[PDB]
């Protein structure tokens, strides 16, 4: 099956405070797995899924190292943006940042990720090449410029296909245990008296991703939501005729099933 | 493992 | 500019009158990402509230869970009150145990 990291960083600051708080967290097939926030009492790099106390102190203090120096990076980015966009003293602002690699089944390299933005907005991102930049904005152009001069692309692209892949790899050498697990849905169907409203409900499955049909051919549904307990939930509902309860088939698609479900109200 | 940034924006 | 959070209450496991249960508040969708999230019990706050780690999905919009340990009844009524600088007031969402 195919396979993930990202690290996904922010950067915000606020008229109160004096500095900016930083924050990251790691990803592996989007599980977190690491995290480290500034406004901790003692910043670090902290373990976030089982399988990661398996790493020394010297991971933890060198990941930590690299943390304050991107906490130092955003603070004078965030400095120059703020002068890009001839903003002044009094706001609250914030960056972030989405970095990492995408692999196939085969564990080869699919694709890597490297984009920011700000205030919300896409500011500058990476091309797929590993080689050119995209950025809209006008103000964006002098950040395009300055790494374009500097050669900032050849070395995101050296961690982008080397390290972020690399150290992949090993994670999930080390997750041949929690992550292999995909939860099928289990899938039921409740009537309420609307004319009636059937609903057919999808419980404790992992990953997020799943579809529901009402057929026939092909409605009210929720966006997907997670259970607290690692598992998400969703729903799709019909009105429908009273007595006219069994033309209807509500369907499951999800990667954990050996095939999609089918049920109506029982 | 995480990334370190180069030029700053 | 700003983002106006969406919400969704619900329960955990499938609700039953007299047990015990947890009730979630997924707010997503919002920037930026300073919030204020309070989970209501028959219009009060409840006294301690579970709260996630603010994150962001790869549209680069953050979300939280808020979740609280709760005992559906007959009659009382759950909500939770968003509040954020999108909106000029609080926003609500009741708890539908059909939904």
């Amino acid at each position: 099956g195919p396979h993930s990291m990202r690290y996904f960083e922010t950067a915000v600051s606020r008229p109160g405070l004096e500095e900016p708080r930083y924050i990251s967290v790691g990803y592996v097939d989007n599980k977190e797995f690491v995290r480290f926030d500034s406004d901790a009492e003692n910043p670090r790099y902290e373990p976030r899924a089982p399988w990661m106390e398996q790493e020394g102190p010297e991971y933890w203090e060198r990941e930590t190292q690299k943390a304050k120096g991107q906490e130092q990076w955003f603070r004078v980015s965030l400095r120059n943006l703020l002068g890009y966009y001839n903003q002044s003293a009094g706001g609250s602002h914030t960056l972030q940042q989405m970095s990492g690699c995408d692999l196939g089944s085969d564990w080869r390299l699919l694709r890597g990720y490297l984009q920011f933005a700000y205030e919300g907005r896409d500011y500058i991102a990476l091309n797929e090449d590993l080689k050119t930049w995209t950025a809209a904005d006008m103000a964006a152009q002098i950040t395009r410029r300055k790494w374009e001069q500097s050669g900032a692309a050849e070395h995101y692209k050296a961690y982008l296909e080397g390290e972020c892949v690399e150290w992949l790899h090993r994670y999930l050498k080390n997750g041949n245990a929690t992550l292999l697990r995909t939860d099928s849905p289990k899938a039921h169907v409740t009537h309420h008296p609307r004319e009636v409203t059937l609903r057919c409900w999808a419980l404790g499955f992992y990953p997020a991703d799943i579809t529901l049909t009402w057929q026939g051919e092909e409605m009210e549904l929720v966006e997907t939501r997670p259970a607290g307990d690692g598992t998400f939930q969703k729903w799709a509902s019909v009105v429908v005729p009273l007595g006219k309860e069994q033309n209807y088939t509500c369907r499951v698609y999800h990667e954990g099933l050996p095939e999609p479900l089918t049920l109506r109200w029982e | 493992k995480a990334p370190f940034n180069f030029a700053t924006m | 500019i700003q983002k106006t959070p969406q919400i969704q209450v619900y329960s955990r496991h499938p609700p039953e009158n007299g047990k015990p249960n947890i009730l979630n508040c997924y707010v997503t969708q919002f920037h930026p990402p300073h919030i204020e999230i309070q989970m209501l019990k028959n219009g009060k706050k409840i006294p301690k509230v579970e709260m996630s780690d603010m994150s962001f999905s790869k549209d680069w919009s953050f979300y939280i869970l808020a979740h609280t340990e709760f005992t559906p009844t007959e009659t009382d009524t759950y909500a939770c009150r968003v509040k954020h600088d999108s909106m000029a007031e609080p926003k609500t969402v009741y708890w539908d145990r059909d939904m």
